[PDB]
């Protein structure tokens, strides 16, 4: 958001970082945990307003910060949600994390979906791997807000069964969720003995309840899957016009000092901190390397 | 509090000395607990039970392979210190066999003590952490010593010394003069005080890991400037004599 | 029975090992069993260019890096013909002077103190001889920082180029210098009292054989020409393999040296006996009062020797950088074209004289020769403690170690030195 004098502190700082406490910790997976989080500020908790989609820089003290997309809905007031995997150095300090702790938290930044723009159409939301959680924040911000979206289908996929993030609030939700005008599809791709259900998204967009013609489209995951996701919306009628990625590079700063999250080229050079995460397929369509 | 446990192979005490000469080390002593450190300790125990194991010195000797076995088996971190542990050091130099070299020094005599070619730690155990120079600066064991005791570790370095000699705006000695400056392939942190003194780097820090030291691209550069093929692998292999890329990569740029 | 063995000996450079093999009549035999292992610094050096081969010779230990830095220097200048300016020589003196400096007092202060004052480390004198540390900070700082500001660091210089250095300091740090210098000198003095205090015990009392170097110019110093001996005789630099033999025992990496078939002593005190009338100053009027202490007969005068060696060259390196101010500004380097030779340089160590024989062909080093203080010093200190474990022969085994520990570092060993 545009949030003045605390996004930036009076000290006209950029840098400057918040105080936050960790107040919940829950093991999605093996690699992964799910933390809740409130500011130290009471003014600065009950101010902080953020766009589904945006991502804080988390900075454990003395280790280093990182990129983290916050999960949970902006209309959930006083608290956010984290959801990290460890992968190295700092997630690995993360990880450590008990209750009660207190780490340091600047943003949010970037620009989230154009969920405002979406008013009065469906919502198709595909997911992959650790891609869940800026589009749990989208369902959990579509959900809140009901009566302003249409039709919405969550699309969640990983590699095992074991790695589905969320799929114990998934699948509790699916109950009245399937009354509610609300399909969540579920599956693995590496995992030929899971019970449920199995295949790539590309495979379930047809068992979609979204009208093609009036639906918005946010993809989360790997950029490999892109294309074959892209091929299979485009041949089922999804508009090129809605349809929305998001793309991760290298971040130090978050605030487009660093220089390290470059994509493009040098007829469209872009920075994901400054230009997205969120990109259009129009802009992956015209320029080569934002895929892989 | 984190037992750090210093040890000794055949070594210069170099490492040790700069460890020691810190005014940052009495810091150290209420955080860690030093449980064997032979050049200050006297009540320090060899086989001990020690969080950080920090070793110096090339495997040189029989006895310290054993030493080095037993280190592995008694350490939850193994810290290669200097550049002889990380790459065999200077001694590793020539390449002549171990007999050679003794009939050359010590003629047809003697000792009981059975010697070995100079060989880097990571030969013999797994080395976890390394920590460059010779000897190593005094904020590489400071960045190092301080990410373990917040129970982090420290970033393995892939820049060469030309990054901290254009911070500094030392004048280019490869540019001006031609000299055999070794640092675009030598791993930083030492701040380019070769070339901020007028000298040439002689890559005591190292080469760069994960194969992005380039040793071709600067054996072309030695090459236009007029220097002999053998004369560009003794220089690169003053420090980085256990190092198999530089011979393939030389004789590529030249063949 | 059983030896008596200390595996490894701690507050000493290197690793070693005593061994007091005991019998019935009293000790039998003492083997200074060196353990660390040899890095062929004569054979690795060989057919290697002179300028890379001259920057990995300080790397045999870090306590004397530029005493080999500079002994070196010395001895390639001398094979390839070459003569350096005065000031470029008195600045080497200065860096020298730095590095003695730094060994002594870190020796004095962290080595031998400890087992004096009851303590097992210096890190565990920290809160009871607060002073005494404080004030070996700052004289090994006072090293340091010479070093740092000389040559590129204070282990393994940089700067020290064939010819004098790659880049000399600006004369405001030379000022600087100085007036630390000028600051550090009571220092020494307390130092002096300090070790003055201290006892030499006397079941080492014996006749030594004083081995030191013969100082260029007419003031107590570091490089020479010549090699003097308390017998009263005096020969060459170059001609030293004449009167000085090299041999191997079967219980160390290093080669014991003997002098007219007999060990003999280099080192602080052997620099005191040999060339005290060449003192001026301060240090003159302390050896002039402690004379009756530093007899040449006790190896363990040797500490307060390295103490009063203290006192004298803070003076001297305050001279040395005047005279090298009166000659601003100065050139950093000389154009040095490689001629074969061969050049000896005995400069003397801070832990006794340190030989370094080089010969050059072609640019390159086909003959190396290293011999070192602690080699010069091992056969007198397997004598001494001989004669140590004789007279505190069936007592005590850890009053044994510990007696015999200090009567060998009394000797300030650099193992790594003697293996080279
Ligand atoms: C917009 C965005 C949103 C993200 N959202 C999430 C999320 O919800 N959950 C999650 O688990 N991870 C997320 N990540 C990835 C997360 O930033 C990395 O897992 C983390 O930075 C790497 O930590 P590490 O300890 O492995 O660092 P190391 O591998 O040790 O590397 C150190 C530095 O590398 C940088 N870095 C490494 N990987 C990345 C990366 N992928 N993106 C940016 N900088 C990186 C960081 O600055 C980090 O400090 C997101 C990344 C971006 C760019
Ligand atoms: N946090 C966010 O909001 C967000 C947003 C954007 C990006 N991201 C990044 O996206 C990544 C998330 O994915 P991940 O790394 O966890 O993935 P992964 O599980 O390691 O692998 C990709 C998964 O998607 C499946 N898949 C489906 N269609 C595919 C296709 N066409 N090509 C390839 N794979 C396809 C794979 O099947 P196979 O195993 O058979 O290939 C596998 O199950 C992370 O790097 C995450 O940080 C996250
Ligand atoms: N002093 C001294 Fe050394 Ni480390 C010995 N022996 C070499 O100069
Ligand atoms: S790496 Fe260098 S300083 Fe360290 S022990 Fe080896 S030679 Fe000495
Ligand atoms: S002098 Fe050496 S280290 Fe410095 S920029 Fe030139 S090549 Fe790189
Ligand atoms: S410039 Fe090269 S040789 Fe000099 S300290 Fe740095 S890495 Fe070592
Ligand atoms: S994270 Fe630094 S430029 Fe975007
Ligand atoms: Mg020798």
């Amino acid at each position: 958001m545009m949030l003045p004098k605390e996004i930036m502190m009076p000290n006209d700082n950029p840098y400057a970082l918040h105080r936050v406490k960790v107040l919940k910790v829950y093991s999605l997976t093996e690699t992964e945990k799910l933390f809740l989080f409130r500011f130290e500020d009471p003014e600065l908790a009950e101010k902080w307003t953020f766009k589904p989609g945006q991502f804080v820089q988390l900075t454990i003290p003395g280790v280093g910060e990182v990129p983290i997309s916050i999960c949970s809905s902006p209309m959930r007031k006083g608290f956010f949600e984290l959801c990290i995997r460890k992968a190295g150095r700092v997630t690995t300090v993360v990880h450590r994390l008990k209750p009660g702790d207190t780490v340091l938290v600047r943003g949010p930044y970037g620009n989230g979906f154009p969920v405002d723009e979406w008013e009065g159409m469906d919502l198709l939301l595909i997911a992959a791997g650790l891609g869940t959680a800026p589009l749990r924040s989208v369902f959990l911000y579509a959900m809140d807000n009901r009566w302003k979206y249409g039709n919405i289908t969550f699309i969640n996929t990983a590699r095992y069964g074991k790695d589905l993030l969320f799929y114990k609030e998934l699948e509790a939700m699916k109950d009245l969720a399937e009354a509610e005008n609300v399909k969540i599809i579920q599956s693995v791709t590496r995992d030929p003995n899971w019970p449920g259900l199995k295949g790539r998204p590309q495979q379930f967009i047809v068992e979609a309840n979204t009208n093609p013609k009036n639906t918005a489209v946010a993809i989360c995951g790997p950029p490999r899957m892109y294309k074959s996701v892209f091929e299979a919306l485009i041949n089922y009628g999804y508009r090129p016009e809605n349809i929305f990625v998001t793309l991760e590079r290298r971040m130090k700063c978050g605030i487009g000092k660093c220089g390290h999250c470059n994509v493009g080229t040098s007829t469209s050079w872009k920075y994901i901190c400054k230009d997205g995460p969120v990109f259009t397929y129009f802009d992956i369509v015209s320029t080569p390397g934002l895929l892989d | 509090k984190v037992r750090i446990g210093f040890y000794a192979l055949t070594s210069c005490y170099g490492c040790q000395l700069q460890l020691a000469m810190m005014d940052e080390l009495l810091q150290l002593i209420p955080n860690a607990e030093i449980v064997c450190w032979f050049m200050i300790d006297r009540d320090s125990i060899e086989d001990e039970k020690v969080d950080i194991a920090f070793i110096e010195g090339s495997v040189s000797t029989e006895e310290e392979v054993e030493l080095v076995k037993k280190i592995r088996e008694n350490a939850k971190i193994v810290v290669a210190v200097g550049a002889c542990a990380v790459q065999g050091g200077v001694q590793s130099w020539s390449e002549k066999p171990l007999e050679e070299l003794w009939k050359k020094v010590y003629g047809d005599a003697k000792v009981k003590f059975q010697p070995k070619k100079a060989e880097p730690v990571s030969k013999y155990i797994k080395v976890d952490y390394n920590i460059y120079g010779c000897p190593p600066e005094k904020k590489d064991f400071l960045y190092a010593l301080g990410t373990f005791l917040i129970g982090s570790w420290p970033e393995d370095i892939d820049y060469p010394v030309c990054l901290e000699c254009r911070l500094n705006g030392h004048p280019c000695i490869l540019l001006e003069k031609g000299e055999p400056c070794l640092g675009p392939v030598t791993r930083a942190g030492c701040n380019a005080r070769c070339p901020g003194f007028g000298v040439a780097c002689i890559g005591c820090r190292g080469a760069i890991g994960y194969d992005v030291a380039w040793f071709d691209s600067l054996a072309k550069v030695f090459k236009e400037k007029g220097m002999t093929k053998e004369e560009i692998i003794e220089r690169m292999k003053m420090f980085n004599g256990h190092d198999e890329r530089v011979e393939k990569m030389v004789e590529k740029i030249f063949s | 029975y059983l030896p008596i063995t200390i595996d490894h000996i701690a507050r000493v450079e290197g690793k070693g090992g005593v061994e007091i093999i005991i019998g019935d009549d009293g000790v039998k035999e003492v083997k200074l069993n060196i353990i660390e292992g040899p890095r062929f610094f004569e054979a690795i050096t060989i057919g290697k260019k002179l300028e890379e081969a001259l920057a990995i010779y300080p790397r045999i230990c870090s306590f004397c890096s530029a005493a080999h830095k500079l002994t070196a220097l010395e001895a390639a200048e001398k094979a390839v013909g070459f003569v350096p300016r005065e000031e470029i020589q008195a600045l080497r003196e200065v860096l020298y002077i730095g590095d003695m400096i730094e060994s002594h007092a870190l020796h004095l202060y962290l080595l031998v103190l400890p087992d004096y004052r009851g303590y097992s480390s210096p890190l565990k004198m920290v809160n009871e001889y607060k002073r005494e540390i404080e004030i070996a900070l700052k004289l090994k700082n006072l090293g340091t920082w010479m070093m740092d500001i000389l040559g590129s660091r204070a282990i393994h210089q940089e700067n020290a180029v064939l010819g004098g250095f790659g880049k000399l300091p600006e004369k405001s740090v030379l000022e600087k210098m100085k007036a630390e210098l000028r600051e550090a000198l009571p220092l020494a003095e307390y130092t002096f009292e300090l070790f003055a205090k201290l006892e030499q015990y006397s079941e080492v009392e014996g006749p030594i054989t004083h081995l030191a170097v013969k100082p260029r110019g007419d003031a107590y110093g570091i490089y020479g020409d010549y090699i003097k001996a308390s017998d009263g005789e005096e020969f060459p630099s170059e001609k030293y393999r004449d009167y000085i033999k090299e041999f191997v025992v079967e219980h160390s990496f290093a080669k014991h040296s003997h002098y007219k078939g007999r060990p003999f002593m280099v080192g602080a005190i052997s620099r005191v006996i040999n060339n005290a009338d060449l003192l001026y100053g301060k240090a003159k009027e302390l050896y002039e009062a402690n004379k009756d202490l530093l007899k040449g007969t006790n190896p363990f005068a040797n500490n307060l020797a390295q103490a009063l060696e203290i006192v004298y060259f803070i003076e001297r390196a305050i001279d040395l950088l005047d005279e090298a101010l009166a000659k601003w500004p100065i050139k950093p380097r000389d154009e040095v074209e490689i001629k074969d030779g061969f050049g000896v340089s005995t400069t003397e160590a801070p832990r006794g004289i340190l030989v370094y024989a080089l010969k050059v062909e072609n640019g390159r080093v086909s003959y190396a020769d290293i011999i070192t203080p602690t080699a010069f010093n091992l056969a007198m200190m397997e004598e001494h403690v001989r004669m140590m474990a004789e007279k505190h022969y069936n007592d005590d085994p850890e009053r044994l170690k510990i007696l015999a520990e200090m009567v060998v570092r009394a000797y300030d060993p650099c193992i790594s030195c003697s293996v080279h």
